[PDB]
């Protein structure tokens, strides 16, 4: 009782000053949030004039003349009405139909399954001052366009990405494929290339024996926070990969690789952080690892020509 | 410096007052948090939308209810796929199907063959962007079974003067023959009939090598003229060329309207001009090419 | 004593309240970003983790 109610009256003011501080921080908060409320009143908007060149896809359009990469309009088949997608007709070659983009979190990745059934985002937007949009915005094209663009014919995968220090490497792969619905929209990829790190098809490095198995995405399914389709199979409720505002990915027992996870500014994150303390986040493990979120990264298709 | 032992129960109770407080201002927060979500998860409301409503050309649609210009879907008949294109309608009914642009040089029309073929540029509701809809939809269009067309040749000076020239039975062929423009005769227009040649004075023939009706287009990469050389490389760019022309539509934008052969390292008079309206040193500040049905030409 | 079972658990606490805190103002800061493409435009912020790790190691330094 010497010193000890000296500890707790250092308590009776270090709790109470972090109570306070606290306190006081949920204010700034909630004050925050109610600009931005204020702020979505009206919305964003763009002037993407169409192009005239169009066709089935990136490809057919480049061999057409499109050698801008900007938003073009595209019909993969005559039974669907024609939609926008981003063209980068650079980028090795050119011929890419952007399906997946993500540079500023701009947009809410962690959606449900019709969302990412029917795609969501912003495809483009304006460029200095002018009448086309030739900027890509933060969006996925939606499963179903990408299953019946991949089943076309032979088609290739590029992936890019980029830390927040400038650094950049790609994982390519010379096959991809993806189901429909009805399949679960089963992804399929092989003969791989890059600097990435196949993450895709062999799990992350720093794993051994199952641990690292379980982390492989290829002949996965597809699921959303309120869609399990995963490889944890049990009635735990709480094992799930993909948890709420968790992205939609072909997730297994869980991940390598998350492209479509949360866009945590910086970079490294913590525990802490996470909302729900699971590595959910632009995350690509056999390059920087687990809990660490790229600044940019993308994915992008094309019909492949042996 | 450390008050009375006695004083602990209360401030003990107090701490745990601000800890639920927060605690529950927390919960209140994280709803907010939840609605603030919930407006942010539509994209960006695009400016230029394309109308649902469709049919073989922008008469047809018209003739259904469309009631303002913007882009649309038209499929002729006998064309493998639909595509966009901008309809003009107006206080009347009708419904232009406009295939050529111009009115900034925003838009290089020194292009090959095949872009002249698919199309290049942009298409726009405001109509107020150049492009090239492609020779290839051009055909589809004026070559329906039965439908006679014509096309209107609009045009603008630096100064807010605009003219115009008429031809009925306009019509563009298939590749197989080279876009062959032709069409039965002129049906009027303060313009003058550019088409039908013009005597410059240059040589005795000049009509003969500036006719245009009957011509096959042209581009750098597919020449197609009736010229010991290269009409469409000289000028840079598509056209229905002869030996080379008397109205040119597609030809380099050149700004604030006059120029010349101080213009060129071999002094071409490859500008936007259409002889029988202004002179060929003459560029024009607009262009505007659009058909439709002749069965409606009043 | 018993007093002092009282404020074993407002440590816990007031630590519980400090990550649930710390995650609050990462999710808020997402969300907020993420209108950017939706509504006109996105408050203009940058967060003060540090200030929030400090807080965690001072209670760590008096739970002991
Ligand atoms: C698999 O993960 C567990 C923890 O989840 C770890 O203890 C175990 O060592 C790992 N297996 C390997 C590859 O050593
Ligand atoms: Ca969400
Ligand atoms: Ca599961
Ligand atoms: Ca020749």
């Amino acid at each position: 009782d010497e010193t000890v109610n000296s500890n707790i009256p250092t308590n009776l003011r270090v709790l109470r000053s972090i109570l306070e501080n606290l306190r006081s921080k949920i204010q700034k908060l909630e004050s925050d949030v109610s600009a931005q409320m204020e702020y979505c009143r009206t919305p964003c908007t763009v002037s993407c004039n169409i192009p005239v060149v169009s066709g089935k896809e990136c490809e057919e359009i480049i061999r057409k003349g499109g050698e801008t990469s900007e938003m073009y309009l595209i019909q993969p088949d005559s039974s669907v009405k024609p939609y926008r997608v981003y063209c980068d007709m650079n980028t090795e070659n050119g011929g890419w139909t952007v399906i997946q983009n993500r540079q500023d979190g701009s947009v809410d990745f962690g959606r449900k399954w019709d969302p990412y059934k029917q795609g969501f985002g912003n495809v483009a937007t304006n460029t200095d001052g002018k009448n086309y949009c030739g900027l890509p915005g933060e969006y996925w094209l939606g499963n179903d366009k990408i299953s019946q663009l991949t089943r076309m014919g032979p088609t290739e995968l590029l992936i890019e990405m980029e830390d927040w220090k400038g650094d950049k490497v790609k994982a390519h792969y010379g096959g991809f494929t993806v189901q429909n619905e009805a399949n679960k929209y089963q992804i399929s990829v092989n003969k791989y290339r890059g600097t990435a790190g196949n993450a895709l098809m062999d799990g992350a490095s720093q794993l051994m024996g199952e641990n690292r198995t379980m982390t492989i995405h290829n002949g996965m399914f597809f699921s959303t926070y309120d869609r399990d389709n995963d490889g944890w199979l049990t009635s735990d409720p709480r094992k799930q990969c993909s948890k709420e505002d968790g992205g939609g990915w072909w997730y297994n027992r869980c991940h390598a690789a998350n492209p479509n996870g949360r866009y945590y500014w910086g970079g490294q994150y913590t525990w802490d952080m996470a909302k729900h303390g699971t590595d959910d986040g632009v995350v690509w493990m056999n390059w920087k690892g687990s809990w660490y979120s790229m600044r940019k990264m993308s994915m992008k298709i094309r019909p492949f020509f042996p | 410096y450390e008050a009375s032992i006695l004083t602990h129960d209360s401030s003990i109770r107090y701490l745990q007052e601000i800890y639920n407080s927060n605690n529950q201002k927390i919960v209140n927060l994280k709803e907010k948090v939840a609605q603030l979500a919930a407006q942010c998860q539509e994209p960006c409301k695009d400016t230029v939308q394309i109308h649902d409503i469709t049919g073989k050309d922008c008469q047809d649609i018209a003739n259904k209810g469309a009631k303002q210009s913007g882009l649309y879907f038209i499929k002729p008949l006998k064309a493998n796929q639909q595509f966009l294109v901008y309809c003009e309608i107006d206080g009347s009914g009708n419904g232009w199907t406009v295939f050529q642009k111009r009115l900034d040089g925003s838009v290089d029309f020194k292009k090959n063959w095949i872009q002249y073929k698919e199309g290049f540029g942009h298409l726009s509701p405001t109509g107020t962007t150049e492009f090239w809809l492609g020779n290839e939809k051009i055909h589809l269009i004026s070559t329906q079974s039965a439908i006679p067309y014509a096309l209107r040749v609009e045009l603008e000076d630096w100064n807010g003067r605009t003219s115009t020239a008429d031809y009925a039975m306009f019509k563009v062929g298939p590749e197989a023959d080279k876009y062959r423009l032709t069409y039965a005769y002129f049906a009027g227009g303060d313009a003058g009939d550019a088409f039908d040649g013009f005597d410059f004075g240059d040589d005795p023939s000049d009509k003969f090598f500036t006719s245009h009706n009957g011509m096959q287009f042209s581009t750098w990469d597919n020449d197609n003229d009736k010229f010991e050389g290269n009409c469409a490389e000289q000028d840079g760019s598509g056209w229905w060329m002869n030996k080379c022309h008397a109205g040119h539509l597609n030809g380099v934008y050149y700004q604030g309207g006059t120029y010349s052969k101080a213009s060129t390292p071999n002094g071409y008079d490859n500008g936007i001009i259409w002889a029988t309206w202004k002179t060929r040193w003459y560029s024009m500040k607009k262009t505007t090419m659009k058909i439709i049905p002749f069965n409606r030409l009043t | 004593i018993e007093k002092v079972q009282h404020i074993q658990l407002l440590q816990k606490n007031v630590r519980a309240q400090l990550v649930d805190m710390k995650r609050l103002e990462v999710d808020i800061d997402i969300k907020i970003r993420s209108c950017r493409g939706s509504c006109s435009r996105a408050l203009a912020r940058e967060v003060d983790l540090k200030d929030y790790e400090d807080q965690q190691k001072q209670l760590e330094q008096v739970i002991a």
